[PDB]
């Protein structure tokens, strides 16, 4: 996108903080649990029945990492969020027939996990900031769609 | 829409914001503000700066009626109805905004309650305010 | 959500729907899937050509459902609740593929009922097939 | 967008029967009815307390022309949707605050407008035409957003 400068510097050094893959495994874990139609798409990772089972489950965890993890990178690259997500805007509607506006859901639960995660040094300021970057990328992820 | 674990689930939560559901409140709505500033077109008689006397007056005000629906579960339609009113009638609010307040909401809570905020907790409270939401606007619907 | 002038107007129309519901029905299912592909994620078991006599089927169940509910304003969380289960519980299905249904579905009542889908028969069945929806995901919310 | 270049061909050919100022009107008038949280946006135009006096209203069928005036070239400029709405994407934004969630919807209703003034002569598949095109607009309309 833009955002601003400062707003730039922000989200970084948070991110510099941020653990991948505590963050990313509860990041989908609530997807599902608060969204469950989600777990269509994942339903080889087996038993999702309840909350415990899908916290637990290890394919959940993996997973939230490896998206988690792009996330990251369009944290990192903001001039050039279509570019980066292309061969995964490709991934997600050609061969799993994702609505986008679950992109976006998954990207407000991010969001609301890195909120539980870093209480009261997570700003107003600060969350909107995300609030852009997350929407950013929600977007690259609809674009080279068709 | 809710289902006893969530009438449960809700009551419980709602008794650990105890008396902060003012202040989550104002807060809920500064952030949605700053994040989502298409939404200060509705707050133009308002003071928006970092710490506003209105704002602060107004989220007594939403926690105040969060707390009331808590208590009425059983019954929303009829507890909000002078309320349903207001935001579907008089205001004309874009429902796409309760979606955002309600986000805002779970994002507070979530910032100050982040033991509590199980995931189970979250899910409910998600459908609670988008069952409150959904009376909010049924004088559209 | 449903006004009575909406459980009026709703119920008034599909009196002109008439014995039509079947063939609406499988025809907003037609134009779904054209329109909106993404959603034969959810029929593999089924042929989609262009005119199967699954589809046939199926929007005779449906038109069916539907003429049900007309029936049952009044207590939809009941009427609905064995299939409230099939299409949340079961079948998992995307909400967001209930407003494309929806639309499908007013688009053709309009094309063979275009004298009688006036501006306020368009908004009633518009609540009204919102308000079947959100019954027909509540057991998500 | 692209489409195909039959689906080209056919929505070109509607489109050319297609009244602007009757069916630019009662897109906009049922945006309002059906919508009502729409009107916020339209107060200038007086009264439109129920839907007689919205269909009635003059300025709504003025500008329901303008707007179908627009799709209008956005129909006939299929390659360049967003180089099209920038300066309306520009419009919509800043100074009117509309959310994008708005653009769809009246896209909707156009096309059950077009729906209903061509009866079986929309068909199907004709139909899913202009929801591409029609989404392909609503979304040339949410790009120059920032
Ligand atoms: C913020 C939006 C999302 C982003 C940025 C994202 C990101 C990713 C990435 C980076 C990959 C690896 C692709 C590869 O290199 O093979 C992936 C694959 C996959 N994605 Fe997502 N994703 C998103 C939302 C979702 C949602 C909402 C679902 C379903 C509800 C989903 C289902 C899958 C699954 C199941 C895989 C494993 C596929 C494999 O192992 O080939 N994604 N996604
Ligand atoms: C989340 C659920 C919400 C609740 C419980 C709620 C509640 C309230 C309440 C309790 C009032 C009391 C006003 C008074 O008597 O001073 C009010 C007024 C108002 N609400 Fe909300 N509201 C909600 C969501 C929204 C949303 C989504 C918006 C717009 C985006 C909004 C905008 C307004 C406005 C503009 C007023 C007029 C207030 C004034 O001028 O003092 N509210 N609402
Ligand atoms: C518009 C409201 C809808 C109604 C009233 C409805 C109704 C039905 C009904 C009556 C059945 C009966 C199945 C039987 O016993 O054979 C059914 C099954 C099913 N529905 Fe829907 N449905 C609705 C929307 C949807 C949506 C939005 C989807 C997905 C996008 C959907 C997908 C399915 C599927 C996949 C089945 C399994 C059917 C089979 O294999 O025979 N339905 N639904
Ligand atoms: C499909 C999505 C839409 C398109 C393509 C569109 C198109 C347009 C166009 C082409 C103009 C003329 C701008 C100028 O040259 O000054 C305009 C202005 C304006 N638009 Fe829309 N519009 C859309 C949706 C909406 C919605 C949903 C609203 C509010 C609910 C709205 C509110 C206004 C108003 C009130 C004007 C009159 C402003 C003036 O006279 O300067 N538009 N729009």
């Amino acid at each position: 996108v833009q955002l601003s400068g400062e707003e730039k510097a922000a989200v970084l050094a948070l991110w510099d903080k941020v653990n991948e893959e505590e963050v990313g495994g509860e990041a989908l874990g609530r997807l599902l649990v608060v969204y469950p139609w989600t777990q269509r798409f994942f339903d080889s990772f087996g038993d999702l029945s309840n909350p415990g089972a899908v916290m637990g489950n290890p394919k959940v965890k993996a997973h939230g990492k490896k998206v988690l993890h792009s996330f990251g990178e369009g944290v990192h690259h903001l001039d050039n969020l279509k570019g980066t997500f292309a061969a995964l805007s490709e991934l997600h509607c050609d061969k799993l027939h994702v609505d986008p506006e679950n992109f976006r859901l998954l990207g407000n639960v991010l969001v609301v996990v890195l909120a539980r995660h870093f209480g009261k040094d997570f700003t107003p300021e600060l969350q909107a900031s995300y609030q852009k970057v997350v929407a950013g990328v929600a977007n690259a992820l609809a674009h080279k769609y068709h | 829409v809710l289902s006893a674990a969530d009438k449960t689930n809700v009551k419980a939560a709602w008794s650990k914001v105890g008396g902060n559901a003012g202040e989550f409140g104002a807060e809920a709505l500064e952030r949605m503000f700053l994040g989502f500033p298409t939404t200060k077109t509705y707050f133009p008689h308002f003071d928006l700066s970092h710490g506003s006397a209105q704002v602060k007056a107004h989220g007594k005000k939403v926690g105040d009626a969060l707390t009331l629906a808590v208590g009425h579960l059983d019954d929303l339609p009829g507890a909000l109805s002078n309320l349903s009113d207001l935001h579907a009638h008089k205001l004309r609010v874009d429902p796409v905004n309760f979606k955002l307040l309600s986000h805002c909401l779970l994002s507070t809570l979530a910032v100050h309650l982040p033991n509590d905020f199980t995931p189970a907790v979250h899910a409910s409270l998600d459908k609670f305010l988008s069952s409150v939401s959904t009376v909010l606007t049924s004088k559209y619907r």
